[PDB]
């Protein structure tokens, strides 16, 4: 239910260090 | 993909990477979506071949599709110093850009011009001019009224044949007598 | 010894000059604490400078 | 709000029960129950029975039991119902002192310890010390090892020489590695 | 005027309208910001007679007027939904004693706000738009009771409330169902600090910290604040202080530093006492007593010596003030501790001193309780010495080493472990411009 | 101002001798006749008031006051008010003529300075400042800014005041870094070595105070023995064996004033006597120094015991460093003093911890401690980063 | 307490110097007794 | 429950999409660090001497050669500005022919040198 729902928020939250490493790949 | 990535990513030989990078846009076909965001990583590289390999797989997935976004990613790469690089980017984009032109997509003119620019440019290569003239005629193929389709949402279904010409043409400056394969995905409007 | 002109120490209960000798160590944390002092300051300043 | 009823030995009870808790040797909860208590000093001081454990604790907590150990022997609640833990406590008292003696004394006259234990027979003591497993010669409790040193666990960390360090290396190398 | 009053709230609702279409960070932080600027307009004369008319109209708006209670008459389903809720937020704001005195009226209103059409669907939708403080901040006041016969029964509305907060603790599903929460605990904590024995705090511990980020460091510190006071009679000192040390460190409070941080500081001051450390109140001279430290100083002043009478005298003097802060429980202990402290100092500095010369300090104090008293002291370590009464020699140890041991390198390790603090944090924040610049 | 403020201080300190009282206001009682000192001599007669300062014709006349010289008359004021007004009226139109003629730039400021300096004589902490401001308003010279220094120095040090002046002292010296070329740095460091000498200087300007001399002194703000005395003692009580036995070992400076003032006899005198590594000799020399030095002088008193026990302690370092093994008995007993009481405050140095002293009561024996690898070097390391780490926590405490 | 003193440690204590001098007499006087 | 099944499901792609990257990085990390190497080894000893004349800009400038050659070349990307030194005896590749590094000041040319007694042997008196 809402079980299914905020499961996103994980992925939602995940989104990010990613984009740092994105900056990092750049930064590299 | 992930394998293919690191494999491409890690590997010594570029064209491996490049091709492997290219090969991505197939297993990645069905979603062109993040492919730009994806190749955005490899849009940047120390290596052209990377940035070469990029253009196709991206230019592949959106060939019958949109994303000036995806396109515009490649326009600097259309300026990536090596004509050979942009030569793809020329083609790669034009693979996307048939039927899409004209204020629907204005930039096509530039693109077409850039071809012509290059095509006029004597110091742009027959890497560049080649791809350009091709990419031009690409947009112009079959009297320009024909399209390029794979996993055709019309059917919803793949066409192996749609694939082949690319893959065929993939190695070309390797083996020049190839591209005629590209006629496969040519599709009527 | 009181002037550290020599290295040794006095035994009272014993009544002796007890052993001792010259060195201590190398200036390091010495060298270090400088920075350890240095940094935050400009930085806290910078840390402020952002705020 | 309970003024609704109230009663008296309610004090004695908890008094006993704190003294219980006290004997139960659970310190915070003991004191946090004082904390839990609604009216503390208002209640507390007004109850000698409540006034034992606190004053005791004073004695108790840091470890001089002198009057305390006497106090409860004199304790009117010990005199009333409380002797249940009184004896319990006595031991519970001295085990500390035992460690304290342990700490304080490598060696102690089997007298002094007993004198400390308030014991009459030292064989009383002797049991404990040997229950304690204390080195003992004639007339004297000893501690040749005042402590438990070694004994299995608490290892692989906190005294791993390079290992930790290497782990720490490995760690710092992961501070170098996870550095991505 | 009321217009401008309304106009501000228009902007609020306009920023609520931001959140209405998926946009809190603006709204909440704006609402946060709004909460402060809320003090400006305040009141509710025509703000509401113009509000209940500006928005739309709903049964609850009517039942809200029972809180309003006035006369205006005059003449004059979507936008009027969470705004109304967001105004029910301001309803609570209208309750601060801002625009109110007895919220025990509002108590039920709060419920009748809280419970109906609210405390319902809001899990991720409302983002801590609940203020359970401002919920309870109401009840906080009334807990001046005394009067209530607590509450109702004993005191169940609070028990209810606890259970209601419990009813949120369920609702804390960690769907993001967090922020406001441990105020609930904090409530319950201070409820323990009102009556209960915290230790179920350990269960409250067992759950969580206010996870995590967007909670106000204030609360997050206020979290620690009580959480300190856990370790208070939990008799952990560092961690307690560490809380304080993690509370006052970066909790952001100037206005609330005033009465409220003193409290923190008070216990904080109480901490080093627990350790007998007596920092120099030479600062705690400042922003202190006045109304907070100086008994602590007197304590320190005593605890500097730890002279039981002179010690007690402070207590004797300040017990009520202690009692006022219920720091009284403390110090009852550090009494002899400092006595034992002195015992340790300018004294153990021989490999002994005798029985009787160290007993002299007790010949100053007591005798052969010394045995206990010294064992009392030795018991804790906190000193290092030995004796033999058979020797009658109270044999006072070195405490002498070098960094041959891993002891420094422990601290290095300690430093090492921290090597990731700012280092790993740099990556913790590397994102934000770098990632948002992509946007 | 100088003697004023000190004979203020002296009698305001009057404890030992009625002369400490007497000698001080003696002059003042004449010096209030010298200068119209009332307006502060007014509060100066409230200064030592409520102790022995309690006998005055204006403020308070009390028997518990041993000083009646803290008395007035309104004549002083009439005289003053006359003097003042006279002074005032003089400069008034004069300065006004300095304004009228647009007369001089500093020459305008000149009679301002005169206007101001009255308040120095007057014991007015007011117009002089404004006057100085309007002097400084007319100041085209850092030499007039020098006069600001003077003024502000005469300002604060007429009360031996504090910060603003020091701050001004900064502010006034901040303007041009010159420092009266070679000099006013003197006045700076001088007054600074007095400013910071409130109550401290301790290490700080003690050197500086020792350093430059005699390159100015002030009269009304100071004498030269003053700095010498002051400079010595703190720098002395603070600085190194080496330094002192480099410097106060002697200076021609010293050699000049040595016992010249007897106003010392002690300071490093009995301290190098201590530095001779005495035990007993110096043990009186302290209080011998003290009541001859500390009680006497403004900060020298006000700081009090900072001095007291450190040199007390200090020698023990020597005494230790001599002995690993020293019998405290051999110390405290064989040094012919209270063992225990000595030992007690000495034991009060256990918690002050500046003892490496490892010391017995019973066997009365002293031992050492040593930095080794710990030092503070590998020792201090802990906190230093911590505070940073805090700030680093603070660093991350920003985020947003 | 005033404004700015030398600050900490803290005020410590007082009545020593003379108390010492008292004994600086006495101690020495005791040493004179010695 | 449902539209998530549509919606929710799609985001593990993102989960993945995230996942890939660090990999690329670590490579790329190594990539620099391996590439980083020779970047140094670009420098090497068998160099030639000249006199730094003047930068045209950062990593550019006119210099001298001990052949008197002066040409647009490169310099240390090592140095920057305050690091860069406006006239120097310099280090040049032969063919790459660019500034490898400054020469800490040369001395002994002609002229005919200078007196050098470093710690003279003579005590006075």
């Amino acid at each position: 239910e809402q079980k299914i729902q905020e499961t996103e928020l994980k992925i939602r939250s995940k989104t990010e260090n990613v984009r740092r490493l994105e900056a990092q790949r750049n930064a590299l | 993909v992930k394998r293919l990535l690191h494999v491409a990513v890690s590997d010594s030989n570029d064209d491996v990477r490049r091709a492997a990078v290219i090969a991505l846009g197939f297993v990645l076909l069905r979603d062109y979506t993040t492919v730009p965001r994806i190749v955005q990583l490899l849009s940047k590289s120390h290596n052209a071949h990377v940035r070469c390999g990029t253009a196709f797989a991206l230019g592949i997935a959106c060939a019958g599709k949109g994303l000036q976004s995806a396109i515009d990613v490649l326009d600097p790469l259309t300026k990536d110093p090596v004509d050979f690089v942009r030569q793809a980017a020329m083609i790669a984009l034009s693979m996307i850009l048939i039927q899409q032109t004209e204020k629907l997509n204005p930039q096509v003119a530039d693109i077409n011009k850039n071809f012509l620019s290059v095509i006029t440019n004597k110091h742009q290569e027959g890497l560049a001019k080649f791809g350009a003239c091709v990419a031009q005629g690409i947009m112009n193929a079959g009297g320009r009224n024909v399209t390029i389709q794979l996993e055709n949402a019309d059917t919803g279904t793949l066409d192996t044949k749609s694939v082949v010409g690319l893959v065929m043409f993939s190695q070309f400056w390797y083996w020049f007598p190839l591209a005629h394969f590209l006629s496969l995905s040519f599709t009527p409007t | 010894i009181l002037d550290k002109i020599f290295y040794g120490v006095l035994d009272q209960g014993n009544g002796w000059l007890y052993v001792y000798e010259t060195p201590n160590q190398d200036a390091t944390y010495d060298s270090a604490l400088e920075l350890v002092g240095q940094l935050n300051k400009v930085v806290d300043q910078l840390f402020e400078k952002a705020s | 709000n309970h003024k609704l009823s109230e009663s008296d030995k309610k004090s004695k009870l908890i008094s006993l029960y704190l003294l219980n808790l006290l004997s139960q040797n659970n310190t915070t909860k003991f004191h946090s129950e004082l904390q839990y208590l609604d009216k503390h000093i208002k209640n507390l001081e007004d109850d000698s029975l409540l006034s034992y454990p606190i004053k005791l604790d004073r004695w108790l907590m840091e470890g001089s039991y002198q009057k305390a150990w006497d106090l409860l022997q004199s304790g009117s609640q010990n005199i009333s119902e409380f002797d249940s833990f009184t004896d319990i406590l006595k031991s519970a008292i001295r085990d500390e002192i035992a460690k304290n003696t342990e700490l304080s004394y490598d060696f102690l006259p089997l007298s002094n310890i007993k004198a400390l234990l308030f014991f009459n027979n030292e064989k009383e003591t002797e049991k404990f010390a040997l229950e304690r497993n204390w080195p003992i010669v004639n007339s004297k409790v000893y501690f040749n090892n005042q402590s438990k040193e070694k004994a299995d666990y608490e290892d692989e960390m906190m005294h791993e020489e390079d290992q930790k360090t290497n782990i720490i290396e490995k760690a710092m190398d992961y501070a170098i590695s996870i550095e991505n | 005027m009321a217009s401008t009053a309304v106009m501000m709230d228009v902007d609020s609702s306009g920023v609520n309208d931001l959140h209405h279409s998926e946009k809190k960070y603006a709204e909440e932080d704006q609402v946060q910001e709004l909460l402060k600027v809320l003090n400006e307009i305040s009141k509710t004369t025509l703000t509401l007679d113009p509000r209940y008319i500006w928005r739309s109209l709903k049964d609850l708006s009517s039942l809200r007027n029972q809180e309003l209670l006035n006369a205006e008459t005059l003449c004059f389903k979507t936008i009027e939904v969470t705004a109304e809720i967001n105004c029910f937020m301001h309803l609570l704001v209208q309750l601060f004693l801002w625009d109110s005195k007895e919220l025990e009226q509002l108590v039920e209103f709060n419920r009748k706000v809280v419970i109906p059409n609210l405390l319902c669907y809001y899990n991720l939708r409302s983002l801590n738009l609940i203020n359970a403080k401002l919920w309870f901040y109401i009840y906080l006041s009334h807990e001046t009771l005394a009067r209530s016969s607590e509450e109702i029964n004993s005191d169940n509305q609070n028990i209810i409330l606890r259970s209601t907060m419990m009813k949120f603790l369920k609702i804390a599903s960690l769907k993001h169902d967090n922020e406001t929460k441990a105020m609930l605990i904090n409530l319950i904590l201070r409820d323990f600090l009102n009556n209960g024995e915290v230790d179920s705090a350990s269960d409250f511990i067992s759950k969580l910290e206010y996870p995590h980020t967007d909670v106000s460091s204030s609360l997050e510190a206020r979290y620690f604040f009580y959480l300190s006071k856990i370790n208070a009679i939990q008799l952990d000192y560092s961690t307690a202080n560490e809380y304080i040390i993690a509370a006052i460190r970066k909790a952001p409070h100037n206005s609330k530093s005033l009465g409220f941080l003193q409290q923190s500081n008070k216990l904080h001051c109480c901490i080093q006492l627990l350790m007998g450390d007596i920092p120099e109140l030479s600062f705690f001279h400042q922003s202190n007593m006045q109304k907070s430290l100086l008994p602590y100083y007197h304590l320190t002043k005593a605890v500097k010596l730890g002279d039981l009478k002179k010690f007690t005298s402070t207590i004797t003097k300040y017990k009520q003030l202690l009692l006022k802060d219920d720091t009284y429980q403390l110090c009852v202990r550090l009494r002899s501790n400092v006595i034992k402290t002195g015992i340790r100092i300018i004294s153990l500095t021989y490999k002994k001193i005798s029985l009787r010369d160290i007993c002299l300090k007790l010949n100053l104090d007591s005798e052969q309780t010394v045995e206990y008293m010294v064992s009392r002291a030795i018991r804790d370590g906190v000193i290092e010495a030995k004796i033999n009464h058979e020797d009658g020699f109270i044999e006072t140890t070195e405490l002498l080493n070098i960094y041959d041991s891993e002891d420094p390198q422990q601290v290095f390790d300690e430093r090492i472990k921290f090597a990731n603090q700012l280092h790993d944090e740099y990556l913790v924040s590397m994102r934000y411009p770098e990632d948002k610049k992509t946007q | 101002n100088y003697e004023v403020s000190e004979k203020a201080f002296l009698l305001t300190q009057s404890k030992v001798s009625i002369e400490q009282r007497k000698e001080a206001a003696e002059f003042v009682l004449a010096k209030i006749k010298e200068e119209e000192m009332a307006p502060y001599y007014k509060y100066l007669c409230e200064e030592y008031l409520v102790n022995n300062g309690q006998s005055d014709l204006e403020h308070d006349e009390k028997s518990d006051s041993l000083n009646e010289w803290i008395k007035f008359d309104q004549e002083l004021y009439n005289e003053l008010c006359k003097k003042n007004e006279s002074k005032i009226k003089e400069l008034n139109e004069k300065i006004q003529k300095l304004e009228e003629d647009d007369e001089g730039e500093l020459e305008q400021a000149q009679a301002w300075i005169n206007l101001g300096e009255y308040y120095a004589q007057i014991g007015d902490k007011d117009n002089a400042e404004k006057t100085l401001g309007k002097s400084l308003s007319k100041a085209i010279s850092t030499g007039a800014k020098i006069d600001v220094m003077l003024t502000i120095a005469r300002l604060g040090f007429f009360y031996n005041d504090q910060l603003y002046v020091k701050e001004k002292l900064e502010a006034v010296n901040s303007m041009i870094e010159k420092g009266g070329d070679w000099e006013r740095r003197n006045r700076y460091k001088t007054y600074y070595g007095i400013h910071c000498l409130a109550v401290r200087n301790f290490k700080e300007a003690a050197k500086l105070l020792v350093d430059s001399l005699a390159t100015f002194t002030s009269i009304e703000l100071t004498s030269y023995e003053s700095i010498a005395t002051y400079a010595s003692v703190t720098g002395l009580f603070t600085l190194e064996r080496t330094d002192l036995k480099s410097k106060v070992i002697d200076s021609p400076e010293l050699l000049s004033l040595i016992s010249t003032t007897a106003a010392l006899q002690s300071i490093s005198s009995l301290t190098i006597s201590l530095y001779a590594s005495d035990y007993a000799s110096y043990f009186p020399y302290l209080l011998e120094t003290y009541a001859n030095v500390l009680i006497p002088c403004k900060y020298l008193n006000r700081h009090a015991d900072f001095f007291v026990r450190e040199m007390r302690r200090k020698v023990y370092a020597q005494l230790l460093e001599s002995y690993k093994t020293l019998s405290l008995k051999s110390m405290a007993s064989a040094f012919g003093v209270s063992v225990a009481f000595l030992d007690n405050d000495l034991g009060k140095f256990i918690p002050n911890k500046q003892l490496n002293c490892v010391i017995d009561r019973v066997n009365g024996i002293v031992e050492t401690n040593r930095p080794d690898n710990k030092n503070a070097q590998y020792h201090l390391l802990v906190k230093q980063g911590d505070g940073l780490l805090t700030k680093l926590q603070k660093y991350g405490a920003a985020v947003r | 307490q005033t404004n700015i003193w030398e600050e900490n440690w803290d005020d410590v204590e007082v009545d020593d110097d003379f108390t010492n001098e008292l004994k600086a007499e006495l101690d020495r006087y005791k040493r004179e007794n010695q | 429950y449902f539209k998530l099944k549509k919606l929710e499901k799609e985001y593990e792609l993102l989960t993945l999409q995230e996942d890939y990257i660090k990999d690329e990085q670590r490579h790329l990390k190594r990539e620099l660090k391996r590439a980083q190497e020779e970047v140094k080894r670009i420098q090497s000893v068998p160099l030639v001497i000249g006199q730094f004349l003047e930068p045209i800009d950062q990593n550019t400038g006119i210099v001298s050669s001990t052949t008197g050659m002066s040409y647009v070349v490169r310099i240390l990307s090592t140095l920057d500005r305050e690091l860069l030194k406006p006239s120097m005896s310099v280090a040049l590749h032969r063919h790459s022919n660019a500034l490898v590094d400054i020469l800490p000041p040369d001395s002994d040319s002609s002229i005919s040198v200078m007196g050098e007694n470093e710690k003279p042997d003579v005590t006075y008196a």
